[PDB]
């Protein structure tokens, strides 16, 4: 499938950066994390990025952590977050999915065996967060023999070397770091991205979507301006679903109103 | 591309997210160069010697092996500044710290030993630390959390996931993600991602050289085997590394079993955990059958790291090294038996080795062995803990 | 009738009941005999190079006097096996009770350090050790007294007069006087009647000769003056003893002044005591107006000895030392300071000859010299202390 | 004056030895003690020895610490128990009265001073408990300044040299220990003590009175018969006051049988 490559094209069209929220599977349990994920899209989420609950996430601020923790406490299991998957590549044919993943959860039961699971259930793409280019070869690999676009980080520290391993091996998209420290809505990303955006598109590397510290639509919209192709938002969903727990209702309401906003800024 | 091979056969490796990269090959560079130059090596040498208190003393246990044919030496760490082998890499570590221009160090820890060893050098050597600690071992060791504090180190309580050791682990992680540009995250054993397995190793290497010259001194002749717990690997490969080209001698190391390893409570992962990637590694790892990463237990607080030091992984798989369990029983009777026969009170850690030399004598008394025990920390702190078991 | 002279001036003797006589002169004759045996001296050396940690490191602290003239140096006996420097002279006892054909130690013990230190030495040389030692000190020292247990000791606790540790000495000495042909009485400091003060000097006196020579070899030149505590003053002879004839290297021992001096709650006896007769000697005693013995206070527990060595109180009358106090403030000010500064936490006692130290460097910061403060203990034992005052 | 010589002329007269009790003075108080020593003497002492409450009796086993312990408890002190002595000579004009001191109470205010109080109270020996005959010099000299008999212990490991200068240096009597150790009634010595005895005659010592353990009227005949000039029973009678403390009068009665007994076995 191409679902990136047809979306990216489209919105072209149309002169828009994509919107990509994240969420963690199952948080705050599999009935509530599957309509929070269809009001996403309702609202105008043009992919997914979606995390799937483990131990360890040591490239994750405490909003993301947290999550996971809620995930856990309703018994989230990687199986259970494959079945989501599938239910959500049958509600809606051509979003892209991608997964956002530690390396223990891919390689537990096997590297190929974990994309091939993918390519079952209809997932896009992978990125593995404690993967570096210089380990990525068994999973890029794996990855594209199950049509899974292997996505890498592109941090704000690269260097010419790095931006032409992100472009050559990379597929999909590139995920473009706002900044160095881990996921979080309070810490903005100020650094100038174009040099990096622009090295990337004359190495001819996956449309960059810019990730880490976005949570308002001016930064949506600064992004699409600096040349990314969009930009990724998980922890400001994600306190969205904290600050809600206990109102369900409300929960979807401000999601809603939250990611319509930050769609209408990428126009 | 690196300088040094990050893999141990297929154990080892680089897994940290792409933002660490840069900090890691400064690191392995900054330490290659070490090892090369003279006043390096001569400043580690004097802290050592004139702070630390190395040589440490290798000490023959005559009254442990009466009416046997086993000579049994321990090798004195118990006696080294802050009462275990952690000091000799935390001086390394912190003197590489300053020679790449940084000024502040990221430390986790367990049991506390870790804390306290990194605060003390970081206090001797003008660096400012702070420390992660999982919250239920802040509750836990109150003494060790009050000595890094009086040592002007800050303490930072961690509640994430179990609130012990891995979970400090990944804090200490997350900062650096953050702060490498200012701050040396200082790992406390032979494991993690490259070059850390390789810089502590090198760094705990003379553990095992003094003891090669303290035998040959002695009994003119190497071991049969050198005996060393295995917790993450920083004090047994400390011992091993002199000794691995010397093929008579025999390298055991000794993994907590816990309550038993039948029983699933344990913190054996090299001979019964599986293979995973996590804490920058791949290596045997405590983990659920999804692939959650679990705790180790062990009576001994210190054997705590869920995972194992790559080197010993490779050294295991090629037969270089045999690797066993202790159980918490045994322990405690290895603990018992040195203080009222030799007068020396061996750390809970440090007397699952014991334990393991005790049994080969004892299961086979007319067997001819010259055995070396790592006595990788004093026991002062585990009386309180073995008085209520007792 | 002695083979050495049992008095320093007018201090020291021999005021034992008659029937202790023959036992001290038997241990006067067997010491002078141990000291020119060769086999003794090599067994004693053995054990202390092998199983204690001898030689102990001479740790330069230039954080500590930066800004200043002062150079300091610590004489790291917190890295002798056991934590304190009382373990050098435990051994040399036990070796003079195994020459003397006993199988038996009895001790005394305060804070119960030199409970651990004769209960270690008695369980490696295979001796039979029992342990007095007050039962309000038994209360306030629960780790120590299961340190000793463990190490196969018997403990039992003095429940008469104070039940501190002057009760703990006489009941020693009413043990020893109806068990004397097969015990050997192992007292803890350079005190009680000769030839203890004498033996137990010469069984410290490695400490300062290592600091000589240790000294000699970093700097090219003596100390300025050597710096030591004094509780009942073995640590501080011992540092003392190889200086006594440089005349230029300045003699100073710190005695606890406790609330201060002036309010009567202190442990100095050497200055502002009166002379009277106890344990065995004539010497300075914390006394009452009648001649009651009373108790020393002191925030360190094991500067408790209400008297002191009459060796100290000699070197005083004749000019060659001097002594001080410094008080429980200064002594934990002191304690704060080296862990912050050096990351070494010193005991309680040592504190005091680090702080009254620190004062000679800080009243005079632009007078060069160079001093070593003898490290006795290791402080890991005091931090609950310090931290329940801080 | 030579009240022992007195004393142990008038005993051989009538071929009986002396039966001396200890006391700690001011057990269990002043006045008690005063009491408790008219009723000895009424009851046949022959001689008192007498201890001054200290702080570290250490020759002393618990029957005697635990007098010490309740002469403190009623604040009982040197200067006090010379009060007392001076009141016990003013009642009883012959009898030898010997103290049994710690060194520290003697050295304290100063040596010579110690004993002039002594002469001036009417005292007529003093043993210093924790002085051997080696440190004895300025005792001794003090001693017969004021014309008090110094007292020596000569105990069970006494070689020729030491019964030798026992015999030149003591007046009086000569304190025969029964045994080693500490005071105690519970511990009877059982050593021969005849070769000791017949040696310090053969070297004109003061007359032996055996003491330590002396407990029961067949000890104190045992001691006669073997040639000591008689027996000190300190414990056994400090045990009598111990055990009675609720009942003074009876505590008087029951001393009264007991020294009357011990006495009556002396002849
Ligand atoms: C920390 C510690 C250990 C365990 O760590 P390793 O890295 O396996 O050596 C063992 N013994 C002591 C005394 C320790 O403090
Ligand atoms: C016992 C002790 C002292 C006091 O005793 P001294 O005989 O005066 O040396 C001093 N420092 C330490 C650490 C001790 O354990
Ligand atoms: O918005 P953040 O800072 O949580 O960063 C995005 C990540 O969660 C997921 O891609
Ligand atoms: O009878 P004892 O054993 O107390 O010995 C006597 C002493 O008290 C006094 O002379
Ligand atoms: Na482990
Ligand atoms: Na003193």
């Amino acid at each position: 499938m191409e679902r990136y490559e047809n979306l990216f094209a489209q919105l072209n069209d149309r002169r828009e950066g994509a919107f990509v929220p994240f969420v963690t599977l199952g948080d705050p349990g599999i009935e509530q994390s599957l309509k929070i994920i269809d009001t996403l899209i309702d609202a105008g989420a043009d992919a997914l990025e979606l995390g799937v609950p483990f131990s360890d996430p040591l490239a994750d601020g405490p909003t993301i952590q947290n999550a996971n923790l809620r995930a856990f406490a309703a018994g989230v299991t990687p199986a259970q977050c494959f079945e989501m998957l599938a239910i959500i590549r049958e509600k809606h044919p051509t979003i892209p999915i991608g997964l956002l993943m530690y390396a223990n959860l891919v390689f537990n039961n096997g590297i190929d065996a974990f994309y091939a699971r993918c390519e079952q259930v209809g997932v896009d793409s992978v990125l593995v967060a404690d993967v570096p280019v210089e380990e990525s070869a068994p999973f890029r690999q794996a990855a594209l023999r199950h049509n899974i676009a292997p996505i890498f980080i592109c941090p704000p520290n690269a260097d010419d070397d790095l931006l032409r391993q992100v472009a050559s091996y990379g597929r999909g998209y590139t995920y473009l770091l706002s900044r160095s420290g881990v996921t979080g809505a309070e810490n903005r990303g100020a650094l100038p991205l174009h040099h990096l955006i622009e090295k990337l598109k004359e190495y001819h590397a996956a449309p960059a979507l810019q990730g880490f510290g976005i949570s308002s639509p001016e930064q949506v919209s600064a992004a699409v301006r600096a040349g990314a192709a969009g930009a990724i938002s998980g922890s400001a969903i994600v306190k969205i679903i904290e600050k809600n727990l206990a109102s369900p209702k409300q929960m979807l309401a401000e999601l809603r109103s939250f990611v319509s906003a930050m769609k209408a800024a990428s126009r | 591309t690196t300088l040094l091979n990050p893999y141990f056969g297929e154990f080892g490796g680089m897994y940290v997210p792409q933002i660490l990269m840069p900090a890691l090959n400064q690191l392995e560079e900054a330490f290659v160069s070490a090892q090369k130059d003279p006043e390096f090596q001569a400043q580690f040498a004097d802290l050592l010697k004139n702070y630390a208190g190395r040589p440490t003393a290798l000490t023959k246990c005559q009254n442990i092996t009466a009416g046997t044919r086993t000579t049994l030496y321990l090798k004195r760490e118990d006696l080294l500044h802050g009462g275990a082998h952690k000091t000799n890499q935390v001086l390394g570590q912190a003197l590489l710290a300053k020679r790449m221009g940084k000024s502040e160090i990221i430390a986790e820890t367990g049991a506390g030993q870790h804390g306290v060893a990194s605060a003390l050098a970081s206090a001797l050597l003008g660096l400012k630390c702070r420390i992660y600690m999982g919250a239920k071992d802040v509750e836990r060791q109150s003494p060790n959390v009050f000595r890094m504090r009086l040592m002007g180190a800050e303490v930072i309580p961690v509640h994430s996931g179990s609130a012990t050791l891995k979970d400090a682990c990944n804090e200490a992680l997350r900062d650096w993600s953050g702060s490498y540009e200012t701050a040396h995250y200082m790992l406390g054993t032979a494991a993690g991602p490259h070059p850390y397995p390789t810089i502590v190793r090198e760094f705990q290497r003379m553990i095992g050289e003094e003891t090669k010259a303290q035998i040959l001194d002695k009994e003119g002749r190497l071991p049969d085997a050198v005996i060393a717990c295995v917790g993450g690997g920083s004090n047994a490969i400390g011992m091993f590394a002199d000794f691995i080209n010397d093929t008579s001698v025999g390298l055991i190391g000794v993994e907590p079993g816990g309550h038993g390893i039948e029983t699933g409570e344990h913190g054996a992962p090299l001979k019964h955990g599986r293979v995973g990637i996590y804490f920058g590694m791949k290596a045997p790892m405590m983990q659920t059958a999804d692939g959650q990463i679990e705790e180790s237990y062990s009576i001994s607080a210190g054997l705590d790291f869920p995972s194992v030091g790559p080197q010993h992984a490779y050294l295991n798989s090629i037969g270089r090294a045999d690797y066993v369990s202790i159980t918490d029983d045994e322990a405690l009777e290895a603990f018992k038996t040195l203080c009222r026969h030799e007068g020396i009170i061996p750390a809970l850690e440090s007397s699952h080795a014991l334990a393991h030399a005790l049994k080969m004598m004892r299961e086979q008394p007319e067997k001819e062995q010259l055995l070396v025990v790592n006595l990788s920390g004093r026991g002062d702190k585990d009386i309180f803990t073995v008085h209520d078991i007792l």
